[PDB]
């Protein structure tokens, strides 16, 4: 099958910028390529077909180009609606194959996260479970690493992470990490820590608590 | 008493004969002043008119050539006589009429040419196998009717051009049946295979080497082949003195003139021969199919009897074309041509079962009428054609010619010929309107108003310019 | 106008079969090719196959040969995608696609049909309050919604009152069951001065529990 | 009656180009009238016949015309694991031309097409194609509704149903006043014949170069049939439009099928959904009844009348003999919803093989008496066989049975003078409608100007 290597995976840009998404095939496809758009939490809309032809209704600020095995999608002067996912698709050969995708994200100034740790609730402990929650809210850029430590030692089993899309107001990202243990195992230890590694600080942002102690 | 000859009060011998075929003119000098010179021949002699001075032509009809009808068409270098008499002299005075007869015989043991023109598209593959002995089988049965049989063979499919022809892949051009599990010949329009010959085993062995081709559309280009088989006299080999049978076999519809435009072909058919040394029709891809009227013209010109030997699924189609091409015969062909032998024999009998008179170069002022004597001495008035005849039968026609007035040219000749026959009757007509006394007229006679007139036939006529 | 209206979200068990539909709106389904595409967050987009509804002839990616069966009924102007012997990996969003002009293009897309294959029964969530530990100018509370099935759940604070400064994170599948959490930030003078409640509704089991956040 | 046969205007194309095979009047966005001329054997780039089109400005002296350029290069697209192929060699571009608004439609009925997939193929066949041009803007578009991508094996399994591979779309053509292009395809559905219709605006907006296979959703094609009466009927050999159902909002189609029902021939009137409103059957087999169709109101009652040509009709003559001369049939439309009866008038040629009725052109009102008139071509008629065009005038009861004027060919033998005709347009703006006559055998077009009646 024809492999469609689409680059970049994502880009941080601003309104009015002129950006370019590229798509490389494993062989020549002679402009038999289409470009797609998927706005957040919605279906797909066709942008380009046969390499350069605009789909009816698409603004002219979109444009496609390229030949052989290398093609490009260009957006002159980005609009607030243009921040979405973009995919290439070849139809030179069956089966049709798609590019990995490209997400246009809003660029802004860097911002450190606001960490907050939360011990297990009384209700959950009485049921036989124990979940330590660690919120990491309003940071930029999106790249972040969370590390759970039990009595200073790293813990990787039983961690459940969740990320939000770029916020509509401040264009920041947030993360929720949840370490779930049994009640019996949660009481074998005292210290519980989540470390946040972000590019806004060489030192990891640490937040922790001690069981029983408050 | 007085009659139309006298009561008309004519002025000359020429005007007297123009009154009625019964009038006569007396050119005698010793004739009373009150006695008319234009009267019945009986009345002139009654009035002491000199018998030598009486001008009274009589319409007659005498034979010049009267060869006897031949009992056999065999032998001879075509000294066979089918029409008797062959030439007569006809004399007519103004508004008169004379009658004559003509005999026509369907002579026994007359030579026959049979050119077998065969559809060789793919559905005729079984038909080729069944006629591999037709040449000898046909020779046996035709031997009972003639001792001079010649037979030939031609074949057609359709115009070798898209869309009639498959043109992809390249293999399909060399072998149109490639996408099946067989081989067939490349497509061909029309090809002459065997010139008319009396060596009937040549027919068998050529047929055994023939094979079918394959084209795309059900109508085929047989009308292209009928035209070429008709107008390529020397190549097909039609003999001058013989019955010409063109046996056209097919199981499909046929292309007609103006169909060629679906192949980008718009040039009309020129009705000329385009089969060269390679024996293929070279204008197949550049010239349109011929029209029915153009086919009819060439078939009649070359005395070709076209036989539509077609299958039951298209017998009504060709019966309807046959009515638009007079003289054409239709027979029902089996799906493998296994019955084509009897079809040809029955068609040959049907072809020679009719005599139909035809007139050529008849002058405008002459009109003819016919009475036919077919079967056993039964006269049929107002008819110039017999039917239901057998070989060796003889019919006759009584003919009467009626001239209107007197034409300018005093000598013309026309022909009475049966359709498809070689011989004919030539009628040499002479219009006797003048008087012999006019050849000895006296211009500027001193008997006519002091040289102001001309004295001819015993009367004075106004000279030229008056 | 060309619109492709697909069926609603399906919720089935492994080993069973499901048949999605794609109804043409504003045009004849017989006009063009109709493709089916599979989308997953990790694996991305994948082409299942196509059908010409004018004749029923189909093409498939050999990866889906066996599970995917594409059909069409020109009468109801609908094209179908049947999936058999369902597996957890068949949990994806499925789109029907047709071209605009180019015979081979992929221009018009339906809204998509969500499919979820699971053995989980209808389980109600367990709502837990998240209060901080025993200082600053800003305070942050939380609410943990754990062990519910199927999706979705609506989470608010003080019955939609407190809306600004809230982060409700997407649900995550934890052993055939879903887990969700939400955070909220206000000033120190607001809490525990003013009561803050976590309202969680799960219409699947028809439960609307509410937990008030209490300090430690 | 009042066409000038003394001072003609001659336009000429290249030798052997068949310049004048088809023609039409063309008005630009400013109303200036030109002559579009098809030359279906014009040489292309590879020194091979591909056809061509010429747009002749109006000049009393005539002369040479500039070319209306179209892409003549064969195309190849490797898409969908298939290979699409167009073949323009001997396509006959210009075998039909028609003008509507400021757009010219020139068609190549014998453009071939094929689709390769591994070792299989669709078969290389003449689907035909039409080229559309807006000369003032340079806009170009194409329309080839019979191109497909079904492999040959499938057609065999389904007994060649809906087989459009040999359409030859553009064999005949016409455009409704609303701008709907109607193509005759006499080879459609395995030589039954079909019609393809699509708005000109949608052809332009949906076309892109290099696609080769694209959808025109607003297009409409006629239907296949299993009735053997239609087999090999060449339905769409000729086409025309008019108003025959009394509903001015609907446009009716007139279709010639000259070999319909075992070469009896037929002409049919349909609504825009290809539903049959009337059928006129041929009088005589092989006469090619339906070779040409013309629509015009000749008797001044406001109702369109129908003229059908059967150029191969054989007239009955003395001694049970037939003479191919050709014949034209006039059908007057009755008042209100009623069937077209027998012909109101039969016009029969005189010259043997002259093909009277090969072309029929509405002239508009030539002598300005209130009745529309026609010209009938006999491309091989006249006492010399060089060709004749005969003008028949309208009257309250239809047409005059004798011609008001006869135009003898000014070209040598074989010019096919009259094979193409077009009238009803005032090219010199003198208030009288004029006549253009093609003579593709001589590669020339003759313009006859109408003058005040004498
Ligand atoms: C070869 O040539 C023959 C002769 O022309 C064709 O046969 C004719 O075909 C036409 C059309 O199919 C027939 O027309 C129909 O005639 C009927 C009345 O005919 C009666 O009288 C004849 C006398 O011989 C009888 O043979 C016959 O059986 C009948 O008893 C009408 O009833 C028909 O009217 C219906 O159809 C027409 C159109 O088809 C409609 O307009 C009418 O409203 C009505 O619905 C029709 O008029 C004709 O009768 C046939 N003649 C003969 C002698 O059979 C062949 O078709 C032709 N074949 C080929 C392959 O070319
Ligand atoms: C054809 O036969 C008719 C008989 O029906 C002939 O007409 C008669 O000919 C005789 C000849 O003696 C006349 O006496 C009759 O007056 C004719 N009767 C008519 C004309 O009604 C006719 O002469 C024959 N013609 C030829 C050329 O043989
Ligand atoms: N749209 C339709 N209803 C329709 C009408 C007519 C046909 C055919 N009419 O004829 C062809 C059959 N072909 C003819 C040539 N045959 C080979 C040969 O004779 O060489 C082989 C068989 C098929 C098909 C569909
Ligand atoms: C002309 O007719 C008469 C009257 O029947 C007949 O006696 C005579 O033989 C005919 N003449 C010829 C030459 O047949
Ligand atoms: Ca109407
Ligand atoms: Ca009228
Ligand atoms: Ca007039
Ligand atoms: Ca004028
Ligand atoms: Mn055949
Ligand atoms: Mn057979
Ligand atoms: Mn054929």
């Amino acid at each position: 099958d024809i492999l469609m290597t689409q680059s970049p995976s994502s880009m941080s840009v601003s309104l009015g910028d002129t950006v370019s998404i590229t798509c490389h095939a494993s062989q020549g496809i002679s402009s038999n390529i289409g470009w797609l758009q998927q706005k957040p939490g919605k279906s797909f809309m066709g942008l380009i077909y046969y390499g350069t032809n605009l789909v009816d209704g698409v603004p002219s600020r979109f444009s496609g180009s390229g030949s052989g095995a290398d093609y490009s999608l260009t957006i002159s002067s980005l609009d607030s609606e243009d921040f979405a996912d973009y995919y290439c698709v070849q139809y030179a050969q069956l089966p049709y194959t798609f590019g990995g995708g490209t997400k246009l994200e809003i660029k802004r100034a860097d911002a450190a996260p606001t960490v907050s740790i939360f011990p297990p609730s009384s209700e959950q402990l009485t049921s036989g479970g124990a979940s330590v929650v660690c919120f990491l809210n309003n940071f930029y850029p999106k790249d972040i690493n969370v590390k759970w430590k039990i009595d200073g030692s790293e813990r990787q089993n039983g961690v459940l992470n969740s990320w939000t899309d770029q916020d509509s107001k401040d264009s920041t990202y947030s993360m929720s990490s949840t370490l779930t243990l049994t009640k019996d195992e949660y009481e074998r230890h005292n210290s519980y820590t989540c470390e946040a590694t972000h590019k806004t600080s060489t030192s990891p942002i640490v937040k922790s608590f001690n069981r029983n102690e408050c | 008493g007085p009659n139309i000859c006298t009561t008309r009060g004519v002025s000359s011998c020429q005007q007297c004969l123009a009154v009625s075929p019964m009038c006569a003119w007396c050119s005698d000098e010793a004739l009373p002043l009150g006695s008319p010179r234009c009267d019945l021949k009986e009345n002139l002699l009654k009035d002491n008119c000199a018998p030598e001075s009486i001008e009274f032509p009589v319409s007659e009809a005498r034979v010049l050539e009267d060869r006897p009808l031949s009992d056999k068409g065999s032998g001879d270098s075509s000294q066979v006589t089918q029409v008797s008499p062959q030439r007569i002299a006809l004399r007519l005075r103004p508004d008169d009429s004379k009658n004559f007869s003509i005999q026509v015989r369907q002579v026994e043991d007359y030579p026959v040419d049979i050119y077998y023109l065969m559809d060789l598209s793919y559905s005729m593959k079984d038909d080729l196998w069944s006629i591999q002995n037709l040449g000898t089988k046909l020779a046996t049965q035709m031997r009972k009717l003639t001792s001079n049989l010649r037979i030939g063979f031609g074949a057609f499919v359709d115009k070798p051009v898209s869309p009639y022809m498959y043109i992809s892949p390249p293999e399909a051009l060399e072998n149109p049946c490639y996408d099946m599990k067989t081989t067939c010949l490349p497509m061909f329009g029309y090809k002459h295979v065997l010139t008319l010959t009396d060596q009937v085993t040549r027919f068998n062995e050529e047929v055994k080497k023939q094979s079918v081709s394959r084209n795309r559309d059900a109508p085929e280009g047989g009308f292209d082949a009928i035209m070429q088989a008709t107008v390529c006299d020397e190549k097909i080999g039609w003999r001058n003195d013989a019955s010409h049978l063109l046996v056209f076999t097919t199981d499909a519809k046929t292309h007609i003139a103006l169909d060629g435009r679906l192949a980008g072909i718009v040039q009309p058919n020129d009705g000329q021969c385009h089969v060269g040394s390679d024996n293929h029709y070279s204008a197949s891809t550049t010239m349109d199919y011929p029209s029915l009227g153009l086919m009819t013209e060439k078939l009649s010109q070359k005395n070709i009897n076209l036989i539509f030997a077609v299958t039951e699924n298209v017998v009504n189609l060709y019966q309807n074309y046959s009515e638009l091409i007079p003289g054409t015969t239709v027979g029902v062909l089996s799906m493998d041509s296994s019955n084509v032998l009897q079809l040809i024999v029955d068609a040959y009998g049907k072809i020679r079962s009719k005599v139909e008179l035809e007139v050529r170069d008849l002058p405008e002022e002459l009109s003819l009428s016919f009475n036919a004597t077919c079967l056993n001495n039964e006269v049929i008035p107002g008819l110039k054609s017999c039917m239901g005849l057998k070989i060796g039968d003889t019919v006759s026609f009584s003919i009467e010619a009626k001239v209107r007035g007197c034409p300018q040219e005093k000598e013309k000749s026309f022909t009475i010929k049966p359709v498809g026959f070689k011989d004919s009757l030539i009628v040499q007509v002479t219009f006797d309107c003048d008087c012999a006394c006019q050849a000895q007229a006296e211009p500027n006679s001193h008997r006519c108003n002091n040289g102001n007139g001309t004295f001819e036939c015993g009367v004075c006529r106004c000279g030229p310019g008056w | 106008e060309v619109q492709l209206q697909q069926s609603g979200a399906e919720l089935v068990k492994p080993g069973a079969s499901v048949k999605l539909s794609c109804t043409a709106s504003g045009f004849n389904i017989k006009d063009t090719y109709v493709h089916w595409v599979k989308q997953r967050p990790e694996q991305g987009l994948e082409w299942i196959g196509r059908i010409d509804p004018a004749n029923g002839y189909t093409k498939y990616d050999p990866k889906f040969q066996g599970k995917a069966t594409i059909t069409a009924d020109t009468s109801s102007n609908t094209a179908y995608l049947q999936l058999s012997s369902l597996t957890s990996e068949d949990t994806a969003v499925y789109y029907c696609v047709r071209p605009l002009y180019d015979y081979y293009a992929m221009d018009y897309w339906g809204q998509g049909t969500s499919v979820t294959v699971s053995s989980a029964k209808t389980t109600a969530p367990s709502v837990y309050p998240l209060a901080p530990v025993c200082t600053g100018s800003s305070v942050t509370l939380g609410c943990l919604v754990k062990g519910y099935f199927p999706e979705p759940v609506t989470l608010t604070w003080n019955s939609g009152s407190l809306s600004s400064g809230v982060h409700t994170f997407p649900a995550v599948l934890q052993s055939d069951l879903y887990t969700l959490s939400s955070s909220v930030t206000v000033t120190s003078s607001t809490w525990p001065s003013q009561s803050i409640t976590c309202n969680v509704a799960h219409p699947a089991s028809s439960t609307k529990v509410d937990k008030k956040i209490e300090p430690r | 009656l009042n066409l000038d046969p003394v001072q003609l205007t001659f336009y000429a194309g290249p030798n052997g180009s068949q310049f004048g095979f088809s023609l039409d009047f063309h008005k630009d966005s400013h109303g200036r009238v030109a002559i579009v001329v098809g030359a279906p054997r014009t040489l292309g780039p590879s020194q091979e016949e591909t056809g061509g089109v010429f747009l002749c400005p109006w000049r009393a002296e005539g002369g040479q015309c500039p070319s209306l350029l179209f892409d003549l290069r064969d195309e190849t697209r490797n898409v969908g694991s298939q290979t699409l192929q167009t073949f323009k060699a001997r396509q006959g571009l210009g075998a039909s031309v028609v003008s509507w608004s400021d757009v010219i439609v020139a068609c190549a009925p014998w453009q071939h097409w094929n689709v390769l997939e591994k070792t299989e193929e669709a078969e290389k066949t003449p689907v035909g194609s039409c080229f559309l041009a807006q000369p003032e803007s340079g806009r170009r578009a194409e329309y080839s509704p019979c191109r497909g991508n079904t492999l040959s094996r499938i057609y065999v399994e389904n007994d060649f149903s809906w087989d459009k591979r040999y359409c030859e779309a553009g064999f005949s053509s016409v455009v409704t006043q609303a701008g709907e292009l109607v193509l005759g395809a006499p080879g459609g559905y395995y030589f039954l014949g079909l019609l393809a219709q699509a708005p000109v605006a949608d052809i332009f907006s949906s076309y892109r170069p290099g696609i080769l296979l694209w959808h025109v959703s607003s297009q409409s094609l006629s239907f296949d049939s299993s009735n053997p009466e239609y087999f090999d009927g060449y339905w769409g050999y000729s086409v025309a439009v008019g108003e025959f159902d009394g509903d001015l909002n609907t446009t009716e189609y007139v279709v010639g099928a000259p070999t319909w029902s075992w070469t009896l021939g037929a002409v049919e009137i349909l609504d825009s959904y290809y539903q049959r409103l009337h059928r006129l059957r041929g009088e005589q087999m092989a006469s090619y009844f339906g070779h040409s169709v013309a629509v015009t109101d000749v008797n001044g009652d406001g109702r369109h009348d129908l003229l059908v040509g059967a150029p191969l009709y054989m007239e009955s003559r003395a001694d049970r003999k037939l003479a191919e001369v050709g014949r034209v049939y006039l059908f007057l439309q009755p008042r209100g919803p009623h069937a077209l009866g027998a012909p109101s008038l039969l016009l029969t040629g005189t010259q043997l093989y002259g093909r009277f009725g090969s072309a029929i052109a509405p002239l508009g009102d030539l002598d300005r008496d209130g009745y529309n008139d026609i010209a009938v071509a006999a491309p091989y008629g006249g006492p010399s066989g060089r060709g004749q065009v005969l003008v028949f005038l309208g009257q309250s009861e239809g047409l005059r049975s004798r011609p008001s004027q006869v135009l003898d060919s000014p070209f040598p033998t074989g010019s096919a003078f009259g094979f193409s005709l077009r009238g009803a347009v005032d090219i010199d703006d003198n208030g009288y409608p004029d006549l253009i006559v093609g003579a593709y055998g001589a590669n020339q077009v003759a313009v006859y100007r109408a003058q005040p009646v004498v």
